[PDB]
RNA sequence: AACCUGGGGAACUGAAACAUCUCAGUACCCAGAGGAGAGGAAAGAGAAAUCGACUCCCUGAGUAGCGGCGAGCGAAAGGGGA
RNA sequence: AGCCAUGGGGGAAUCUGGGCGGACCACCGCCUAAGGCUAAGUACUCCGGGUGACCGAUAGCGCACCAGUACCGUGAGGGAAA
RNA sequence: GGCGUGCCUAUUGAAGCAUGAGCCGGCGACUCACGGUCGUGGGCGAGCUUAAGCCGUUGAGGCGGAGGCGUAGGGAAACCGAG
RNA sequence: GUAAGAGGAGGUAUAGGGAGCGACGCUUGCCCGGUGCCGGAAGGUCAAGGGGAGGGGUGCAAGCCCCGAACCGAAGCCCCGG
RNA sequence: ACCGGAGCGCUGUCUCGGCGAGGGACCCGGUGAAAUUGAACUGGCCGUGAAGAUGCGGCCUACCCGUGGCAGGACGAAAAGA
RNA sequence: GGGCAGUUUGACUGGGGCGGUCGCCUCCUAAAAGGUAACGGAGGCGCCCAAAGGUCCCCUCAGGCGGGACGGAAAUCCGCCGGAGAGCGCAAGGGUAGAAGGGGGCCUGACUGCGAGGCCUGCAAGCCGAGCAGGGGCGAAAGCCGGGCCUAGUGAACCGGUGGU
């Protein structure tokens, strides 16, 4: 009879407008240890094709890894992943000039 | 009761919050009782609204 | 065919990174007066397990 | 069979039960925090690193193990002593 | 015989009650069209100076919202194809 | 609470005209409303042709057979056996 | 002659003066579709796999990556991000 | 009867409809406090409506959208008596 | 042809029943159903038993099968209790 | 506006209906842990206190007999005796004069951000609190303070008001 337990509260902020959702750039976070693995570029367009990233709009890099300087290419970056690419590495931001 | 009610203290100096009762039977004009709001120490406090 | 994902259950729950469900912490609103801080600041975020094995079951499709 | 007037009652009325009782003894470690006694009255006085809170009821500060005493002008001990 | 466009349009049942909602704009009545029907070139979409009739498949996706925030109901965009 | 569509009421303008981009206002875009025609791609089984890890006279269509037959009811309808 | 309270359903519990059946033969009841979900049998492995469709076949398959799962979470949210 | 219309009735308050009791003879008393019902050009509260004091968002502004006072808006219920 | 109370005559209503009637019932031949039906090889007492037994204990009457007849029982048949 | 529609119209319960009842706290029954039922007994709660809250200075009762203007079984004061029978808001249990009681002074910790670890337990809700850090009050200090001697005074969520972020 009581609440199917349903006693518990909403706590869901920004649940319901109504015309949809708000279109925002959705950004896509990766662990550099992955990164590891491989070694080239990594480009948008590359990392969908191998195996991460698919379309996730925008790229930051983040997690462990190691100090191997190459080619990374996104937006965005960690700050603390920054610190990663200090070690050896690139920074291309906001794409296209 | 409604005669001991329900009302909150507020600080001067811009809002502030701080949850009370009253008791407007006793002889209970207005308040300003001394208590400490979230933002820095100890203050003034003033009592408004229901 | 396609199940229903529970909306209320969506919107009024949490379900860690581990098949735990712990929601928020219930009885917040029409008291708050002649109660303790502690009341206040402990009816925050809460817990719960058992039941949770229908809040996953039912979680599904997006499971979230 | 015939019932003419009977009646009712007023004391179908109960006190639900609350677990009431002493926890921990003298042999058993007890580490901070922890309820040992529940009462209403001091049926049992705090003491060496005991605790009472705002319903008469006696925890374990320390990491320490239970022991009690008796002390009639005065009344009953516990003693949740620990380690050197 | 079946489908198909519109004009009308219930209740059981679900919500373990019952009105809002569900069932369902289904069943059934009607009108009328045909090998298809209907639809069909943007006072469109949607945020990118992005696309460029209509019907269809699949995906999107139980997604976003809708709601005595319960039952439950539940979109288009974009995509890949006809 | 837009947008599309409309029952009563008032009630426009002609490319600086004008709808919308979800209260509404600025801007910036998008489209040219209140006339109409349009194949294919999707749906459907009265019907014929072909297939079967579909049935073999209580199964299979209600009907293997002289079945929408006998027979039941005014009656709409029911529905054999073989 | 030694012994011996029919079968079932329901029941605390029935041989039952509780119920179901004259007897015989056949019909007759836990499936299926989609999704979930625990396991389990294998393949691949930070990768896994294609739907629609198209091409081939006359029980011959194959191309077809759009998409879904997976590599990261925390926060209502902006965001931060092995925090 | 959604409706056209239909009967009522090509009848007209000695006639058409609704209720109670039931030939006939005697007879039908108190209570308008609650309620139904008749009536009443003061008034109490209230609908959309009329109206516009006053507020806000926004554009440089011109402007547009929304909020809304005083006070005037019926039926009705209160009201007054039968 | 509605419900009491009374009285007369009258009478098989009764005291209280006896014969008689024909037609059914019973025997001859022709035809020949039904409900119900677990199977029966079915006496009684006295206890027991889920509390009311031919089926159980103890313990029982009586050769085997039939015809006419009655109706206490098989918790009798018909009613998945109003 | 029952003219017509579609629904509502509790459950418990020694058959039901009527009377009684629903939750929370105390006391038995309750059998020395808990826990333990009844339409079994016996009572209480929907509130109160800005001081009845917090700390420091400080006092101990009700009564008993003796003795006294009004008082006089009981207004008061006194003498001796007098360990809890006084009081501790409200019901009672438990408890207390080595204070929780009663008097004064400064105040306002019915504090903020957290909560170790335990009571309790079907869930949910309830119960307890060390310490931590911000600052505040009293205290010479040692130190107490996250309301009241405790157990009753309570309502998850959905909805919406209101002020802010």
């Amino acid at each position: 009879g009581r609440s199917t337990t349903l006693m518990r509260l909403p706590k869901r902020g920004m649940q319901g407008q109504v015309p949809g959702e708000i279109k925002r750039p959705r950004y896509q976070g990766v662990n550099l240890k992955d990164l590891a693995r491989f070694e080239g570029e990594v480009t948008p367009e590359l990392l969908v094709r191998a195996g991460l990233l698919k379309k996730g709009y925008r790229l930051k890099i983040l997690g462990e890894g190691e100090a191997k300087p190459l080619k990374v290419v996104a937006h965005a970056f960690s700050k603390s992943a920054l610190e990663k690419l200090k070690a050896a590495g690139g920074e291309p931001v906001l794409l296209e000039a | 009761v409604r005669i001991k009610l329900l009302l909150e203290c507020t600080e001067c100096k811009r809002r502030n919050y701080a949850t009370e009762k009253n008791k407007r039977n006793t002889p209970n004009k207005l308040e300003l009782r001394k208590y400490c709001p979230w933002c820095r120490k100890h203050t003034v406090h003033r009592e408004v609204k229901i | 065919p396609k199940m229903k994902t529970h909306k209320g259950a969506k919107k009024r729950v949490k379900i860690t990174a581990s098949g735990k469900v712990v929601a928020m912490k219930t009885g917040k609103r029409h008291l708050n007066w002649q109660k303790s801080g502690k009341e206040i600041r402990q009816k925050g975020r809460k817990f719960v397990l058992a039941k949770p094995e229908a809040e996953r079951i039912k979680l599904l499709l997006p499971y979230e | 069979a015939h019932k003419k007037g009977l009646g009712s009652t007023r004391n179908g009325r109960d006190s639900q039960a609350k677990r009431l009782g002493v926890k921990r003894y003298e042999g058993q470690v007890v580490r901070a925090g922890n309820i040992l006694v529940r009462q209403r009255g001091t049926r049992f006085k705090p003491g060496k690193n005991v605790g009472m809170g705002r319903d008469f009821t006696l925890f374990a500060l320390v990491d320490g193990v239970v022991e009690f005493q008796d002390r009639g002008r005065l009344g009953r001990y516990v003693h949740v002593r620990p380690l050197a």
